[PDB]
């Protein structure tokens, strides 16, 4: 459907093994049309948040 | 386990009788599910 998340994989005894294949979480720009399909309405505020 | 839930495991002990001085013993592990046999690599003791 063009929804993409982040996979989280953890250890047998419990702890976090690993993040996002070992990269950083960073989401799209919030308000920017050209970047998601769907954009937030920020209202005129600051749309590359 | 490993994450620290509790099972049953069952041992029987069988008798042999082809062989005297002989036994055979069977593990069993026990879930939600029921009472699931647990087999042995490179156990001599085979059943049908």
């Amino acid at each position: 459907t063009g929804h993409v998340g982040h996979t989280m994989k953890f250890n047998n005894d419990g702890t976090l093994a690993s993040l996002n294949n070992g990269q950083p979480i960073t989401s799209v720009a919030l308000g920017d049309p050209a970047t998601n399909t769907t954009p937030v309405d920020m209202n005129g505020a600051d749309p590359a948040q | 386990d490993s994450m620290g839930q509790s099972y049953k495991l069952t041992t029987y002990y069988l008798k042999d009788q082809t062989q005297p001085n002989t036994w055979n013993t069977y593990y069993t592990v026990t879930d939600k599910e029921g009472e699931k046999p647990l087999n042995v690599a490179a156990g001599d003791a085979q059943t049908p």
